[PDB]
């Protein structure tokens, strides 16, 4: 009854790292984008195994249901059927990134094992939606009010950077010397 | 330790409902014999307003569950979160974001 | 001519090996923003071998 | 499954995100490879909350705010790519090296 | 207990009022809505003077402190956005963009940086660092049809959200080395062992601390953001987004890591002895003024760390004051680049040549803000650097001040080169404004906020060193709350 919490851990920990290699190494980006839901669901499977029932149910809603749907719309909008496959562009700088990523991984594993953690043998989660909500309005209140300011700004900014300029695309507003519409006035010039 | 109660049947029901399509599509496997979408940025724009409002819903679920054990000061503070993200909603109508 | 070429040659060499040092690290930036993400990540690996001994 | 095996899972999930952050040639695959880093700092964070400070979870509260930031960073993050695609009609990170020196 | 975040919640009200006037009135509101943000930011400064005499309370259940240093760095970040709205009232209104939607992002990055300088918990640092950093990606690609701001918006995101992932990995281990304890004074009593976990927790957070300030292995975004972004945004990312990064470096490394302290005085030395080199020698071979001022601010960030790594009561007070006079130089240098870029296009060096007989308020203005950055007397950046090397020479550090002096001479060469091509070039050697300057008016929309934004900085550049004895006592009294 406990080995079925170990077998379902390693079957979820291998569900993420084979999907995390899928979102990075796969040759097609739509097959790469759909597997990102495989990362976000399997990671949400681990949060239930780590006694985090609310943080898992809040991850399928945001990461799989909102972010991953946002990724898929933002890839069906850009396909364009022009990959041009210039794989040997300038150099073999994709092997230099395999050394820093393997370097950080061997660096972190040496840190993880030898560091004495003070793990406690107490039973966790006394109904962790009640003790997570008495944190939002006592201690974590000012990060909770700044999350509202961050999200409103993220809607003002992401609308004005992606909307269509159908109000006035040919608008010569004024002039001392000439400026194009919706561009910074420092015109490009080569010395 | 696993002090969540009620999740013993969740791992079994996850497998059996997953065995509903993979076995039925195999039970049917033994019985059977100018391409443009236009780039219209509204599929992105309807999905951006989801993410800003799928996160607002998540932040109010600890408030709604633990409401009647918190009080009025946690309702004034939780009204600032709603009243600011209403201004995000009026911004989306007025700037023709969710027009379609 | 030892004034105009030797002791004036040293002073006009401090101003030459600093202008060609500037045009050598002007080529450190090259665009390609992933290469900028290497140097952020390599220096993270550097300072944790630097500072543990 | 102990505390140690979640961290080596999180430390490995980080470094696949690093490898996608540096090698990927699509402009959108860098954004998915950023999200792997912002899950490895979540898998580290809840795993630090279950075995350490289990009675009052300060990690699962801090695990909530990482999702809302990365959901707001990918909503901003794809707005930028969608501003580039209307000007430069490709998404190629070896084509955005025009601010060279 | 929420009387201590009153300077920020005058800006959150002002964030909504300058936004709601954009939806109600719709670009007829830009005649009056920039001047409400000035009285909101100035109203945010004016209510810290009642808070400066208060005995440094720790409000919001330990998540925000209102010490003397947190009152100081909340002053510069609101003042840098006060100086930016004075510039950007015509600039982005000349692009054709809506002016109410620009200030709503800028007065959110202002409230982001005001909440880093007084934050005390590991989560409130990260969210406040995010909302300053998220709003900074949107401002650098705000013009949205430039093919330069588009590639500068993306170079800032794939490093900024990258370094916000390295910063979170060091915040998460710091929660894990201690037994919980996400507050910063509760961390330092729990960890004292100086093990390998503490060092990896230390380098991973100063890969995100030292990204806002652009130390030189992490400096790579700054010369490629600064020539792509709109120029008032650049005027905020060099003063506001650097005082916010320098305020985090004191609130973190002196609170979270006082046990390990010989190491982050050694990593920030290598960031100091190398950003003075590559900030100053690479600015020589730069043609654009917005890219010359990019490598200056990498190198000018190297002078501030000389006061940082020494660790004395005169050490930190010397880096607080140098930021106080650096606000009076970049906001007077970028004011004149904007004022030159609005009159004629292509604001680059070797197009300034032939000034001093056409717009001599700019030429007198831009000179005293470029000469002071090189540290010539009697301007503010001479008196600012003297207190650095008086702080460096007081406690060890004989080689940090000397590298800060041989590279303070190379800094003279590229500031003078603009002052050369403004005042010494004859009227047979002018390229643009060969009777092509627009015959200056100061009467159109928003030009008179620019004229008052330049005169009140050039006056504050030339006189800040002679009248430095008020500011030296305002800054030395903000340091007794730093352990």
């Amino acid at each position: 009854a406990t080995l079925t919490q170990t077998i379902t851990f390693f079957a979820l920990a291998a569900a993420v790292i084979i999907a995390a290699l899928g979102v990075v190494l796969l040759d097609n980006v739509v097959y790469s984008a759909f597997l990102l839901g495989g990362v976000f669901l399997s990671i949400a499977g681990l949060y239930i195994l780590m006694n985090a029932d609310f943080v898992s149910a809040a991850q399928i809603l945001i990461y799989v249901g909102a972010v991953n749907v946002l990724i898929l719309f933002a890839i069906m909008l850009v396909n364009k059927r022009e990959t041009y496959t210039p794989v040997p562009g300038r150099w073999l700088r994709q092997g230099g990134a395999a050394v820093v990523s393997l370097g950080v991984f061997a660096l972190l594993t040496k840190m993880i094992l030898q560091t004495p953690w003070q793990l406690s043998s107490v039973p966790p989660t006394p109904d962790s939606i009640t003790t997570i909500g008495q944190h939002f309005f006592s201690d974590f209140l000012l990060p909770f009010e700044l999350a509202s300011v961050l999200l409103l700004m993220a809607l003002i900014g992401a609308v004005v950077l992606a909307r269509r300029e159908l109000v006035l695309e040919p608008e010569p507003i004024l002039g001392e010397e000439v400026v194009p519409p919706l561009e910074l006035p420092e015109r490009p010039r080569e010395p | 330790v696993f002090v969540l109660s009620g999740y013993e049947y969740f791992l079994g029901f996850l497998i059996i409902c997953s065995l509903v399509p993979v076995l039925a599509l195999a039970a049917s496997a033994l019985l059977r014999p100018g391409a443009w979408i236009q780039f219209n940025v509204r599929y992105y724009m309807f999905a951006l307003v989801f993410v800003i409002f799928d996160v607002e819903t998540v932040f109010l679920y600890p408030w709604a569950v633990a409401f009647h054990q918190l009080g009025l000061l946690a309702f004034i503070e939780a009204l600032i979160f709603i009243a600011i993200l209403v201004v995000a909603l009026v911004y989306a109508w007025r700037k023709r974001a969710l027009e379609w | 001519e030892v004034d105009y070429n030797v002791v004036d040659g040293v002073v006009n060499l401090t101003g030459f090996v600093t202008m060609v040092t500037g045009e050598g690290l002007k080529y450190l930036q090259n665009g390609r923003a992933q290469f900028y993400a290497l140097i952020v990540l390599l220096a993270v690996l550097g300072f944790v071998i630097f500072s543990v001994q | 499954m102990q505390l140690t095996y979640v961290l080596i899972l999180a430390a490995l999930l980080f470094c696949i995100g690093i490898y996608g952050l540096v090698t990927s040639r699509n402009a959108v695959r860098v954004l998915m490879s950023i999200e792997l880093l912002l899950n490895a700092v979540n898998l580290n964070l809840i795993g630090f909350a279950n075995y350490l400070d289990g009675q009052q979870i300060k990690g699962q509260v801090f695990a909530v705010f990482v999702i809302t930031v990365a959901a707001a960073e990918a909503a901003v993050g794809l707005a930028i790519i969608l501003a580039i695609y209307r000007n430069r009609d490709t998404v190629d990170m070896e084509k955005f090296n025009l601010l060279k020196w | 207990n929420a009387g201590t975040i009153l300077p920020e919640t005058i800006l959150i009200v002002t964030l909504l009022v300058v936004l709601l006037a954009d939806l109600i009135q719709g670009r007829q509101a830009d005649r009056w809505t920039p001047y409400f943000a000035i009285v909101g930011l100035g109203g945010a400064i004016a209510t810290m003077i009642p808070l400066w005499t208060q005995p440094a309370t720790i409000s919001f259940f330990g998540s925000f402190i209102s010490d003397h240093l947190s009152l100081f760095f909340r002053g510069l970040i609101a003042l840098s956005a006060l100086g930016t709205i004075l510039m950007s009232i015509r600039y982005v209104e000349q692009t054709g963009s809506s002016l109410g939607e620009f200030m709503t992002i800028l007065l959110t990055a202002t409230v982001g940086g005001m909440f880093i300088a007084g934050a005390q918990e590991l989560v409130f640092i990260f969210v406040a660092l995010e909302t300053l950093s998220i709003a900074s990606y949107l401002l650098t690609g705000y013009t949205k049809r430039d093919s330069r701001s588009n590639e500068a918006a993306l170079k800032y995101l794939l490093i900024g959200a990258a370094s916000s992932a390295i910063f979170l990995y060091g915040s998460s281990l710091l929660y894990g080395l201690s037994g919980g304890h996400t507050q910063l004074p509760a961390i330092a009593q729990a960890l004292s062992s100086e093990s390998l976990g503490l060092v990896v927790a230390l380098v991973f957070v100063i890969a995100g601390i030292s990204f806002k300030i652009s130390a030189v292995p992490f400096h790579q975004w700054t010369p490629d953001v600064y020539e792509g972004a709109p120029t008032p945004v650049v005027a905020f990312l060099s003063v506001g987004s650097k005082a916010a990064g320098f305020a985090l470096a004191i609130r973190f490394l002196t609170l979270a890591f006082p046990s390990v302290t010989d190491q982050w005085q050694l990593i920030f030395t290598v960031l100091a002895i190398l950003s003075m080199i590559l900030g100053n020698v690479v600015a020589l071979a730069q043609t654009s003024m917005k890219r010359m001022l990019a490598y200056s601010s990498i190198g000018q960030a190297g002078f501030v760390m000389i006061g940082f790594v020494v660790g004395t009561e005169a050490g930190y007070a010397s880096m607080l004051f140098y930021l106080l006079v650096y606000l009076f130089m970049n906001l007077g240098a970028f004011t004149c680049v904007i004022l030159f870029s609005l009159r004629t296009g292509t604001d680059q060096i070797s197009e300034y040549a032939g000034l001093y007989q056409k717009d001599p308020l700019l030429t007198l203005g831009l000179s005293l803000c470029l000469l002071s950055l090189g540290g010539i007397p009697p301007l503010a950046g001479f008196f600012g650097k003297i207190y650095l090397f008086w702080a460096g020479w007081q406690a060890g550090a004989y080689g940090l001040v000397l590298l800060g002096l041989l590279t303070s001479v190379i800094s003279i060469y590229y500031y003078i080169r603009v002052v050369k091509m403004m005042v010494v070039k004859e009227p047979q050697e002018m390229s643009e404004a060969v009777r092509n300057y627009p015959e200056v008016s100061w009467s159109s929309f928003g030009l008179r906020p620019l004229q008052v934004g330049l005169v009140m900085t050039v006056i504050a550049t030339s006189l800040a060193g002679i009248l430095a004895n008020p500011l030296f006592n305002l800054v030395n009294t903000a340091v007794w709350d730093v352990p």
